[PDB]
């Protein structure tokens, strides 16, 4: 505790669900700085310690909280799940905003980039596609990961390298599970 | 509508 | 370990020297909420889901207590080993695509944040702008390091530039991530 | 084991009472109740105990203090016929799934 | 809030004393019953979790049905000595403090 000796713990509840509430999995992890010294896993059902630091907590936890954790799973997992979850994060469904637009300049004939942003929606399952004249383009073709904006909404951007013709069109479909129907936006030299 | 949460446990 | 979803009911985070905790829950990896440890309340990041669920600031209160009492029984057990000090990155992209006059918000995605202590600010143009940001709570990441995100609203312009500054413990000059309309 | 300072105490109307209570049992958690007739148990002011303190059910009038991890006391900067009852002081494991341990009492009259 | 039906028991020794109560938070999961003899402060006598739907040990049953949130502690084979006041508590999923009830005395006649 001299002078820049800084010191902190963390406690990690999670509560994995499968298929709705059909397979839970509950993991309590103990942290200490950033190293997990104590662990209790529904699977394994019980405290068992993960390094040494953790050696002196095993025993007594699995005497004074065995059985209270264990109950976690069904009053804080499914309960949760079941009773707040579902009629709020469960029930989300914020719609992509799409567009489509050049990376350089507009000309008769340059090796361009399209860029098809695809942003605002929630949930995270999202399909996004390029389609040149009504066929799928897939080989110069790349989107981003995932990108969690953190304010409970996603964003991905995806692109397709090509070469502007006449009478050219560049369509950009996505479909989401808060649209009824698929989205297509279009494109043209 | 009440939530519940991971009770964390004290050592000792 | 894997899932359909996953919850994360009383993240419980204690540092000293300070006394510095947070208590959130987390749903899929977003933020349901953090309980104000002063306001003794529990600040929903989505307001309409308060209209639905609720959570007594008092368990994030009763937690965050035994969060220092776990703390110090394991600074004492530990020998007193302290954290090792990690460099934060940092990442800035628009919520949506830059439309000169149009209204946005510019996100700064800061990671590898540990210990969870730090300063996040905006500069339009290399001047500190303190109005029309938010910041987020810390994230647990699965190697326990952290990450947050701040915001800043603003106007795209051809005049300005923007600059994210991360200030940490593990960085020797702080970072500063550029950003402009391009 | 849990002990209270005043087993029995007589006040008059505004003057500033002061329960007080230790715990050895070294539990984190630490509470004062009072028991009337047709309300049972009534949790007034508890602890997280450091220098912790929360409002129970009914805690008007009152005011706690956890100067130390056995030290709570309860305090009446104004006693009130209303006030008049049997105080008990409890301690327990940081929660509320856990087992509270009692002390043995203490009457109170105002006048 | 708790509450707890026998306002107030009397029954012989060696008969079945059946004591009730009631809540309606489903948040709580946890209901711990207190027993507090004349002159002392109450004790933990027999405590169950939401999960199950009984309790036992000695004569001392708890039947919780989740559901109808009800709740009761059935102390078979009464007897002189178990007689003083029976409190019933509890506490909800969130790790908040025990709330109590009216409490019922019960007089076990020799």
């Amino acid at each position: 505790g001299d002078s820049e000796r800084h010191f902190v713990v963390q406690f990690q509840p999670f509560c994995y669900f499968t298929n709705g509430t059909q397979r839970i999995r509950y993991v309590t992890r103990y942290i200490y700085n950033r190293e997990e010294y104590l662990r209790f896993d529904s699977d394994v059902g019980e405290y068992r310690a993960v390094t040494e630091l953790g050696r002196p907590d095993a025993e007594y936890y699995n005497k004074q909280y065995l059985e209270r954790t264990r109950a976690e799973l069904d009053t804080v997992c499914r309960y949760n799940y079941e009773e707040t979850e579902v009629p709020t994060s469960l029930r989300r469904l914020e719609q992509p905003n799409v567009v489509i637009s050049l990376s350089r300049t507009e000309a008769l004939n340059h090796h361009n980039t399209l860029v098809c942003s695809v942003t605002d929606f929630y949930p995270a399952k999202i399909k996004v596609r390029w389609f040149r004249n009504g066929q799928e383009e897939t080989v110069g073709v790349s989107s981003t990961q995932l990108i969690r904006n953190g304010d409970w909404t996603f964003q991905v951007l995806v692109m397709l390298e090509m070469t502007p013709r006449r009478g050219e069109v560049y369509t950009c479909h996505v479909e989401h599970p808060s649209l009824k129907s698929p989205i297509t936006v279009e494109w043209r030299a | 509508s009440r939530g519940g949460a991971s009770q964390y446990r004290p050592s000792q | 370990i894997e899932a359909d979803h996953v919850g994360s009911y009383g993240i419980v985070v204690y540092q000293s020297p300070g006394d510095i905790g947070q208590y959130t829950f987390e749903f899929d990896g977003d933020e349901l909420f953090y309980v104000d440890l002063d306001k003794k309340e529990t600040i929903w990041m989505l307001p309409e889901f308060a209209q639905l669920r609720s959570f007594d600031p008092q368990g994030g209160l009763q937690n965050i207590a035994t969060g220092k009492h776990n703390l110090g029984v394991l600074t004492k057990r530990s020998n007193s080993t302290p954290a090792t000090n990690e460099a934060p990155q940092a990442t800035v992209f628009p919520k949506s695509p830059v439309l000169l006059g149009q209204p946005n918000t510019l996100i700064c995605f800061v990671d590898n944040i540990f210990p969870p202590v730090i300063n996040i600010t905006w500069l339009r143009n290399s001047k500190s702008v303190a109005d029309g940001v938010y910041e987020t709570s810390f994230f647990v990441n699965r190697d326990y390091s952290f990450h947050k995100l701040s915001y800043l609203t603003f106007i795209p312009s051809d005049d300005d530039i923007y600059d994210c500054k991360v200030e940490h413990w593990g960085l020797e000059e702080p970072v500063l991530k550029h950003w402009e309309p391009e | 084991a849990v002990t209270q300072s005043p087993r029995n105490k007589v006040a008059v109307t505004g003057e500033k009472v002061t329960l007080s209570c230790n715990q050895t049992n070294n539990h984190n958690n630490m509470y004062w109740y009072r028991q009337d007739t047709g309300h049972g148990l009534r949790l007034i002011y508890y602890s997280y105990g450091a220098g912790s303190t929360e409002k129970g059910d009914i805690p008007d009038g009152y005011k706690a203090s956890r100067p130390s991890q056995e030290n709570f006391s309860l305090t009446l900067e104004s006693a009130t016929p209303s006030q008049t009852s049997v105080y008990f002081c409890a301690s327990g494991d940081a929660g509320g799934g856990y087992e509270q341990y009692f002390g043995p009492g203490t009457r109170l009259t105002v006048l | 809030q708790v509450r707890q039906s026998p306002q107030s028991l009397t029954v012989w020794e060696g008969e079945t004393a059946i004591l009730n109560c009631s809540y309606e938070n489903s948040a709580f999961d946890y209901f711990p019953w207190y027993q507090q003899f004349p002159g002392e402060g109450p004790a933990l006598l027999i405590s169950i979790l939401s999960v199950s739907d009984k309790k036992e040990d000695g004569r001392f049953t708890i039947f919780f049905n989740k559901r109808e949130k009800k709740l009761s502690l059935h102390i078979a084979d009464s007897q002189p000595g178990d007689s003083a006041t029976y409190f019933c508590a509890a506490s909800a999923n969130s790790g908040t403090y025990q709330r109590f009830g009216t409490g019922t005395k019960l007089q076990v006649v020799p």
